[PDB]
């Protein structure tokens, strides 16, 4: 079995159109991935205090 | 005591500069699950510190055929600018009270370009130039519609002085007057100072660095400035200073935020950007600005 | 007297300004660099010490030597190493680097890095993880901070 | 007057800073060891500035708004825009603006 | 006639000598161009200031934009001239000759 | 990794790309001929890390 | 966690505090514990030197008030 | 009196235009006109030409010589005859050059159809063939 | 009608800044022509005094010259008080 990754059609009806057209001008993808960056921004991060904290390890 | 009032201004600046840096890696890194300098100081506060006195004790790397005179001068002229183009902001009372403040400051703008193509050309190298002529490029192209925007946004104030501004905007922000131009001029100011997503390009290298994290600074006051108006009251100038700092910090902030967010742009895309989508929407927005206050009948008092 | 006392605290000054920013250029040679991009990785974090994340040769102050060096790669290192602003440190990481490793015994691979640059620091690991070569550069901080070029200056 | 003592305080500062970071590594001893010339930029360099001129010939608008003379300003500042943009569209036209 | 007018006008003859010279690199007969119209605007402006001729604070402005103008003109020219030879070398133009 | 790359250019545009390699060539094909199965198996680790 | 990036931030609001303070103290000192008096159109410097003559102390700031009409 | 710095100021004009119509250099001929600028912008200042003086150093300086410089890259007595009056509540210069979409509307007319067939005398120039 | 309708529709798709810039231009050259302050802006242009009202030399044949400012021939500025 197989999947189309970009085999859609917009659509070409006014409102559609408008939204696109909102988009383009107004950048709102944008201010999505802004938004997703801003979001990780305020999550605890990863980082260990080496050498006083070791990574985990195996026998 | 002008001299005082002088140094007052520069030292501040250079201080900010060197810890906005730290901001900067640490924004960043906490924007990327991670933490910025935090060993060298408390804080990393220490950082900037220990990176100057590095860079102030590295070798310097002089071409050895290079034009010595416009290697020199070069940084000269960046960190001149890069300081002179602070002296008419009002905050709330500029050093220098001039009459045409945003021409004085447009004019400094434009000779910015002097650095990049001298030290392009001095660099006795093609690559460097070709990049040093693609800068250049860029610059000049958004400066236009930099001018553009600046002078349909001054339409609303009556006049070239920045302390006007502040009255303009007693009651609300020119932001919500003017959208648009807002939103282009923030573009336009991420492109001219070669910031991402259009950053395509040891003592000189430090003194270049200083000079474009101070326009940064300068930048971002100045949209503070032309865009969010901040009451000022007479009988203490302190509030209005800690707004416009405080609006400042957020625009900067903000610059770090879209560097971090966003991929670069090709040369070719950038200049498509401006000069096929930019210039048309601004000379439309020139000719609404121009007609809307006869329309309205709100034109403003100075003449 | 107060002149070896003036020179030692300049001397202490230097080197902690030197050692607290450590501006790396990395030659991502084989699979120690993807190691390297480990340390520079959210869980490590060489950034926080003040060790930039990809550093450009002409304002680096450490080479980071990691995978295996060839003799078509050899006089590459070398330029580079030359345009390097001094004072400039060579950490070697990884088997390959340190000695030739697994293809010591080969036809195009130079039997270590130090044949072409001298070396600093040796991070032994094939490859080394994240937190051995975070040591290596710790221990490279070590180094720095012992050494004394006033001092030197002063007694000479 | 007090413009040029703030230039050349600027000057000074940046010019002693920038010869003392040149020349403070310079005392401790070390070892101390083309043509093809494309058009497209040349093209933009010239539209830059004759747009730079048409917005020297724009910037008086602040002050050309209180005349009494409303409508022939108007006019007048609509017709140098509309020019300008005309500028830009025959620019746009004629693959002016292509890379 | 004030000393800084005459200071004016001997730049301006200056410059026309220069350009009259012609070394070499049209360049600089541009620049020598320019350099007369730097002259022109600086002294036109005294006697308009000066004379609190309101009106004719037009004349400057424009005079500028005509001749900046112009200087595009004469470069896009140099440039093709260029495209010929390589350089701007006032002697590579003697193919005609009267 | 470490890439030579020669490319002719007409302006902006790319009209020949040529890449160098051979910087990471240590031999691995010939230095199996010397090693047990397993021995060698350790290599392919290394081809693609 | 993020707050961790405010200090430096915090030291830049110094930072930027200082220039403007600066000048509206200075602006009090040196002009009598008033606003500075600005002065485009000329006639606001013809206001300002009308000021300095009538002084007395060749200081504009120093206002004459009711009491000097006799 | 300043040592009649107006004059000092012109005769550093002069110097200028002397030290680069030797034309030595383009490049450094160039910087000569660049400083001479820079002098000539000065002296129109100090006389009260704060607009005109702008315009200069904004127009001529920033784009003219700009692009001068990237082409060749490309390549390889006075205080006395003043006035004793007031201006008013503006500025006389400003004043004048604004005037120009009111009173000049036959200027403002020549000066954009030149701009025009200037840009397209330009593009017709470089299209080459 | 319907020729006109598909252009507009196939350039507010894959061209939204041209539409825009170009609809902004138009509305900015049309609307000033119909709106009803204009005149407001060139009386309000007209009342600002930025030279002396100079004094005219009575001969007693203008009854609509004012002796005084508080009297009440001449014009006035409650339109603008209203504004
Ligand atoms: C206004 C005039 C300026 C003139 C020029 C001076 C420039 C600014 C000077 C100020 C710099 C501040 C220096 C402070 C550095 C000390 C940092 C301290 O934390 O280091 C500790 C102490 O180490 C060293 O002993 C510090 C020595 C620094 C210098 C000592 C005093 C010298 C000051 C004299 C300066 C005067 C200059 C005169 C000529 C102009 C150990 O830290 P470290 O080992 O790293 O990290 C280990 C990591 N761990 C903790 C996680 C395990
Ligand atoms: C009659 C001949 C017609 C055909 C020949 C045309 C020759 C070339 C075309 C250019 C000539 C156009 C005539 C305009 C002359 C200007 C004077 C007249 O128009 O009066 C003006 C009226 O202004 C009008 O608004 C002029 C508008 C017309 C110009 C706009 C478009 C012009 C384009 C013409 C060709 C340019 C290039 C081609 C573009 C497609 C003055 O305004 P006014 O207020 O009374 O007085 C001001 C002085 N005050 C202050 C003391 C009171
Ligand atoms: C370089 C800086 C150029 C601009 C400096 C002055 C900018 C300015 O507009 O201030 C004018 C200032 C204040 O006037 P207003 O703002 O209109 O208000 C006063 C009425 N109440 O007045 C002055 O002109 C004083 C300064 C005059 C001195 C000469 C000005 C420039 C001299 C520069 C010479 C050195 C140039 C060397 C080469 C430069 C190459 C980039
Ligand atoms: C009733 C009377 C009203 C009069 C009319 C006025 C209404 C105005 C309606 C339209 C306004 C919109 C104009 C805003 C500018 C639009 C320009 C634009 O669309 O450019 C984009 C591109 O813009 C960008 O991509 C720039 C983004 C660069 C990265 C920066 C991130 C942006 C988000 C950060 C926040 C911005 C904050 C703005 C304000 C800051 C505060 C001062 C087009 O590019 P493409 O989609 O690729 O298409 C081109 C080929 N056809
Ligand atoms: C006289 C009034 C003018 C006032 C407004 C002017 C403001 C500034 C705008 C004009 C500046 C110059 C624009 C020049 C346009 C060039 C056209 C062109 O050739 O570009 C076409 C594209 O342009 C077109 O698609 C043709 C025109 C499309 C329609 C343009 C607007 C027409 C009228 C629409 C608005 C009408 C009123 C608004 C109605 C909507 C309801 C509000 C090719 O694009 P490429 O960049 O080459 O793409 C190649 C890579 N894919
Ligand atoms: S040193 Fe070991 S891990 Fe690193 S590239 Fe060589 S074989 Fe791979």
């Amino acid at each position: 079995t197989y999947k189309f990754v970009n085999m859609r059609e917009p659509s070409m009806d006014m409102k559609s159109v408008t939204d696109r057209a909102a988009q383009t001008l107004l950048w709102t993808e944008l201010v999505r991935g802004l938004g997703m960056t801003l979001s990780y921004l305020f999550r605890e991060p990863a980082t260990i205090n080496y050498p006083f904290e070791k990574g985990p390890l195996s026998p | 005591m002008f001299m005082i009032n002088i140094l007052s201004l520069i030292i501040p600046i250079l201080l900010a500069v060197a810890f906005l840096t730290l901001v900067e890696r640490k924004v960043l890194g906490y924007m990327q699950l991670r933490k910025g300098p935090n060993v060298v100081g408390p804080y990393g506060l220490l950082q900037p510190i220990a990176d100057a006195l590095k860079l102030f004790t590295k070798e310097p790397l002089r071409p050895a055929t290079s034009s010595i005179s416009m290697f020199i001068i070069a940084p000269i002229l960046a960190l001149s600018l890069a300081l002179t183009m602070w002296v008419p902001l009002p905050m709330p009372y500029p050093l220098i009270n001039m009459n045409l403040g945003v021409l004085f400051m447009l004019a400094m703008s434009s000779l910015a370009v002097y650095s990049i193509l001298w030290s392009g050309w001095a660099s006795n190298s093609k690559y460097a130039l070709i990049g040093a002529l693609r800068a250049v490029a860029q610059t000049i192209s958004y400066e236009v519609t930099l001018a553009i925007i600046l002078l349909s946004v001054l339409l609303m104030n009556g006049s070239y002085t920045l302390s006007t501004l502040i009255t303009t905007q007693e009651h609300i922000w020119m932001i919500f007057t003017s959208w648009p131009l807002a939103m282009m001029w923030f573009i336009s100011t991420l492109a001219e100072t070669n910031r991402a997503p259009f950053d395509l390009t040891a003592g000189p290298f430090a003194m270049f660095f200083m000079a474009e994290y101070a326009n940064i600074i300068m930048m971002n006051a100045f949209t503070a400035i032309l865009f969010l108006g901040a009451s000022h009251d007479p009988h203490t100038p302190e509030l209005y200073t800690i707004n416009f700092v405080l609006k400042t910090l957020a625009l900067t902030i903000t610059f770090l935020w879209i560097r971090a967010s966003y991929p670069r742009f090709r040369y070719d895309q950038l200049m498509h950007l401006l000069w096929k989508s930019f210039l048309p929407l601004t000379l439309a927005l020139c000719m609404w600005h121009i007609s809307l206050p006869i329309m309205t009948a709100s034109i403003p008092p100075q003449s | 007297s107060r002149g070896e006392y003036v020179v030692a605290k300049l001397d202490d000054l230097v080197n902690w300004a030197r050692r607290s920013s450590l501006w790396p250029m990395t030659f991502g040679l084989a699979c120690c660099a993807v190691e390297m991009m480990h340390m520079a990785a959210p869980r490590y974090d060489m950034d926080r010490f003040g060790v930039v994340f990809r550093a450009s040769p002409r304002q680096s102050d450490v080479m980071i030597v990691a995978g295996t060096l060839t003799n078509k790669m050899a006089p590459a290192l070398r330029k580079v190493y030359d345009q390097m602003p001094e004072p400039r440190y060579v950490v070697s990481m990884g088997s390959c680097a340190n000695g030739g490793g697994y293809y010591h015994y080969s036809y195009s691979v130079v039997r270590g890095c130090d044949r072409i640059v001298p070396v600093d620091i040796y991070v032994p690991g094939c490859p080394p993880t994240a937190e051995a070569l975070l040591y290596g550069i710790l221990q490279l901080q070590r180094k720095i901070k012992r050494e004394k070029r006033l001092r030197i200056w002063y007694r000479r | 007057m007090n413009i040029m003592l703030t230039l050349l305080t600027n000057v000074t500062l940046a010019s002693l800073l920038v010869l003392i970071a040149f020349w403070l590594p310079q005392l401790n001893a070390y070892s101390e060891k083309r043509l093809p010339f494309s058009m497209k930029f040349f093209l933009v360099a010239i539209t830059f500035l004759l747009f730079d001129l048409e917005i020297a010939l724009l910037l008086p608008l602040p002050w050309a708004s209180q005349t009494n003379n409303l409508k022939t300003m108007l006019t007048m500042a609509l017709f140098l825009l509309i020019l300008l943009a005309a500028s830009l569209a025959y620019e746009w036209t004629q693959k002016g603006l292509e890379w | 006639m004030p000393l800084v007018y005459m200071n004016i006008i001997m730049a301006f003859a200056i410059a026309l000598a220069g350009l009259l010279m012609y070394r070499s690199h049209l360049m600089s007969s541009l620049l020598c161009l320019e350099g007369m119209m730097l002259s022109l605007f600086i002294m036109s402006t005294l006697i308009i200031l000066n004379t609190h001729f309101t009106l004719a604070n037009m004349m400057p402005i424009i005079l500028l934009v005509f001749a900046a103008c112009e200087a595009a003109l004469g470069l896009s020219l140099l440039v093709m001239v260029s495209n010929t030879y390589g350089t701007d070398y006032v002697q590579n133009l003697n193919l005609l000759q009267c | 990794g470490v890439l030579r790359l020669v490319m002719e250019l007409s302006g902006e545009m790319v009209r020949k790309c040529d890449p160098h390699i051979g910087l990471l060539h240590r031999g691995t094909e010939k230095l199996i001929e010397y090693k047990t199965y397993l021995q060698a198996l350790p290599y392919f680790d290394r081809l693609d890390y | 966690m993020w707050f961790e990036i405010l200090p430096g931030i915090a030291v830049m609001a110094a930072c930027l505090f200082i220039p403007g303070m600066a000048t509206a103290h200075i602006h009090k000192f040196t002009n009598g514990g008033k606003e500075k008096r600005v002065a485009h159109f000329s006639y606001q410097w013809n206001l300002m030197e009308r000021d300095r003559r009538i002084s007395g102390v060749n200081r504009y700031h120093v206002t004459k008030g009711l009491e000097n009409i006799d | 009196m300043t040592m009649y710095i107006a004059f000092i100021l012109s005769t550093i004009f002069v110097i200028g235009f002397v030290g680069f119509s030797s034309k030595p250099s383009p490049i450094y001929g160039g910087l000569g006109l660049i400083v001479s600028g820079g002098v000539g912008c000065g002296i129109v200042l100090n006389f009260g030409g704060s607009f005109l003086g702008l315009m200069v150093f904004l127009i001529y300086l920033g784009g003219m010589l700009v692009v001068f410089g990237y082409t060749t890259a490309m390549a390889t007595g006075d205080w006395v005859i003043y006035d004793t009056g007031d201006s008013g509540f503006f500025s006389e210069e400003a004043m004048g050059i604004a005037a120009l979409y009111s009173y000049g509307t036959w200027l403002v007319i020549v000066t954009g159809w030149s701009l025009l067939i200037g840009v397209v005398v330009i593009m017709e120039i470089t299209r080459g063939n | 009608a319907g020729r006109i309708a598909s252009f507009l529709k196939n350039a507010w798709a894959k061209e939204p800044v041209l539409v825009a810039s170009f609809a902004i231009g138009g509305l900015a050259i049309i609307l000033p022509s119909l709106s009803p302050y204009t005149n407001y802006a060139i009386r309000i242009n007209r009342a600002t005094p930025y030279n002396y009202p100079v004094p005219l030399r009575d001969d007693g044949n203008m009854p609509d010259v004012p002796s005084h400012p508080q009297d009440p021939q001449g014009p006035s500025l409650e339109w603008l008080k209203n504004l």
